[PDB]
């Protein structure tokens, strides 16, 4: 005769236009990672996903499940490797499938260009390394790792290009970028290599890209911006033009972060975190400020405090920017050039390095 | 003499920092042990010998050729001789004659496997 | 040199992120966590692979290559964890970049903390 009884198999109590996915790697205990689930709207938490040691994730395009890579071992510090890649119900948050994966999928800091997928959402590109590197391919829905793209050695993180259905680049030691041209069966129909686009010593760039439909554009570490325009055929790279004017050269203002820029494509700005008094080693500093920058007129057009934010995210449909300082999820409005803080996610994680919205 | 046995490890290095060729000599051996445990599509070795200002170039250069070219262009003519890629518990060698290093310049000898010559690099020198 | 050997300077600095030798080290110094700036704390495995840093020694006016060694087979150690980013790169240069975990090519590859080993004068 109990009144109450406890009960489960419930869904996300908010709607998929609302949630966000803070990743926590929880670098203190690595081997207890999740992926904390958000309602950007109310900052309501609203569960998560384990994702064992060093995890990282992403949500599928056509917003239903939610890909996760991790590392198991049978006795966690000890016993056989088993990487896999795990395909999770967005809705029910639940565990579904497994994919085997071989022995080597990156381990490290989670950066977006890690763990992607094809336009057409058919698969699943991430990044490998044993150290050597190398690109994997997943096909969804065959739940199996098809192709080892090892014509990527020598090059790291993966940029999918949005005007085509299963392409992808990559950066180089060489400083330029090699393109992947996948077949239906998930195998390297063609590539091709770009010309340099930048110079590894004299200014290397970040790997987090400025992702438009067509287009790409990195900053490099000494705020400077590089392009790859894949509209055409063949990677036709451009570069650099300075994102700092003679007072900004002045105060040494340069970009610091990992996922640290974004890109609002319906009116061409471009998002970077920069902090002054740059200098060897302060690539990875939190940002100052938050610059903001018009792509076609080369030109800051607003600048606002970077709230120690190290990594962003941008929304397009809704018009928004998250920022991420490792614990704390920031939402931005940016309908307009200046930045418009809407509200602070506080304890969003303990050390989260990136964060994404559900698509819509 | 004429003979020279340089070591690679799991641990990205060369147990020489120096090779020197005696100069009676017409031809020129080296070759390659990889003490490791690791296999050579993960953390494999090479001798690469060239030009010391060719090194950087070589090095990008056959990055792009890949394990099965032994991470070396191919017909690339900066290179004096190479050998074998070869992982955990293989060797191999290689033999270039010494008339073909030149007048009053340094060569560098160094492991083309994507990334290892920032570290695995050395000087082979021609004297008494 | 004196400033060359850890095992006699004063533990208190030779555990700071300060430490010129430890200028591209991002995780827990080993120093710390019951080994020794150039030992696994006892039960850790060393990493055969590492990535690389050029510290620039402040005693000897000189310019080190540093190599970090993962000590792995054991969870985060958590103690004295640092972030420095002298000389270091993304991952096209991969042996120059600490965004990786070196512990990635060990039987067990958990990461326990970082070594800073002295490989010799910084060749530039
Ligand atoms: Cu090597």
């Amino acid at each position: 005769k109990p009144r109450e009884v406890l009960t489960g198999g419930h869904s996300v109590s908010a709607p998929q236009e609302n949630r966000i996915y803070v990743m926590d790697s929880v670098f203190m205990h690595l081997t207890e990672s999740r992926v904390h689930v958000y309602d950007y709207t109310n900052g309501k938490f609203l569960g998560m996903v384990p994702t064992a040691f060093n995890g990282h994730v992403q949500v599928s395009n056509d917003g239903k499940k939610i890909y996760t890579m991790t590392t198991y071992h049978e006795r966690i510090t000890r016993g056989k490797r088993s990487d896999v890649v795990e395909v999770w119900d967005a809705d029910k948050l639940t565990f579904e499938k497994e994919i085997s994966l071989p022995p080597k999928r990156v381990q490290g800091l989670n950066y977006d260009g890690l763990f992607r997928q094809t336009t057409d959402g058919k698969f699943i590109v991430l990044q490998n390394a044993s150290p050597a590197t190398s690109i994997g391919i997943v096909d969804v829905a065959k739940g199996d790792y098809v192709e080892d793209v090892t014509a990527a050695a020598g090059c790291w993180s993966v940029i999918p290009q949005p005007n085509r259905p299963r392409s992808f680049m990559t950066i180089c030691g060489d400083g330029g970028l090699l393109t992947i041209n996948l077949g239906e069966d998930g195998k390297v129909a063609s590539q091709s290599r770009s010309k340099q686009m930048f110079s590894v010593k004299d200014d290397p760039i970040f790997i987090a890209p400025a992702l438009d439909k067509d287009k790409a554009h990195f900053v490099s570490y000494y705020g400077n911006v590089y392009s790859a325009d894949f509209s055409g055929d063949e990677v036709k790279v451009d570069g650099p033009w300075s994102l700092l004017n003679d007072e900004d050269k002045a105060k040494n203002w340069v970009p610091g972060g990992y996922n640290l820029v974004g890109l609002h494509r319906a009116s061409g700005r471009m998002y970077v975190f920069m902090h002054p008094d740059g200098k060897e080693g302060t690539h990875k500093f939190p940002a100052a400020e938050i610059w903001v920058m018009d792509t076609k007129t080369k030109q800051r057009v607003a600048r606002i405090p970077g709230r120690d934010a190290l990594s962003m995210t941008i929304d397009q449909q809704r018009n928004l920017m998250l920022t991420l300082d490792g614990g704390n999820v920031n939402v931005y409005d940016i309908s307009q050039p200046e930045p418009k803080l809407l509200r602070t996610i506080e304890g969003a994680a303990e050390a989260s390095l990136q964060v994404q919205f559900h698509p819509v | 003499a004429c003979d020279v046995s340089i070591e690679g490890n799991d641990s990205m290095q060369f147990n020489t920092k120096s090779i020197v060729v005696d100069k009676t000599c017409k031809e020129f051996t080296i070759n390659l042990k990889h003490t490791g445990k690791l296999p050579k599509a993960a953390m494999g070795h090479n001798v690469v010998v060239s030009k010391k200002s060719d090194e950087s170039a070589v090095a990008t250069d056959g990055m792009k050729a890949g394990l099965n070219n032994d991470y070396v262009k191919a017909g690339d003519e900066r290179v004096i001789a190479h050998t074998s890629v070869i992982g955990g518990g293989e060797t191999d060698s290689v033999t270039f004659d010494v008339s073909k290093l030149k007048e009053g310049e340094d060569y560098a000898f160094f492991c083309s496997f994507p990334g290892h010559w920032s570290i695995m690099k050395g000087t082979i020198e021609l004297g008494s | 040199h004196i400033s060359l050997n850890p095992d006699l300077a004063n533990e208190d600095e030779v555990n700071s992120c300060d430490y010129w030798r430890h200028c591209a080290v991002d995780g827990f110094l080993c120093s710390c966590c019951g080994g020794t700036t150039t030992t696994c704390p006892p039960g850790s495995t060393p990493s055969p692979i590492s990535w690389i840093g050029t510290c620039h020694n402040p005693h000897d006016g000189k310019d080190y290559l540093i190599s970090y060694h993962d000590c792995c087979g054991k969870t985060a150690c958590g103690r004295c964890q640092c972030n420095t980013q002298t000389r270091e790169r993304p991952g096209y240069e991969f042996f120059l970049h600490n965004d990786v975990n070196w512990c990635m090519a060990n039987e067990n590859s958990t990461f326990h903390c970082t070594t800073s080993v002295l490989v010799g004068l910084a060749k530039n």
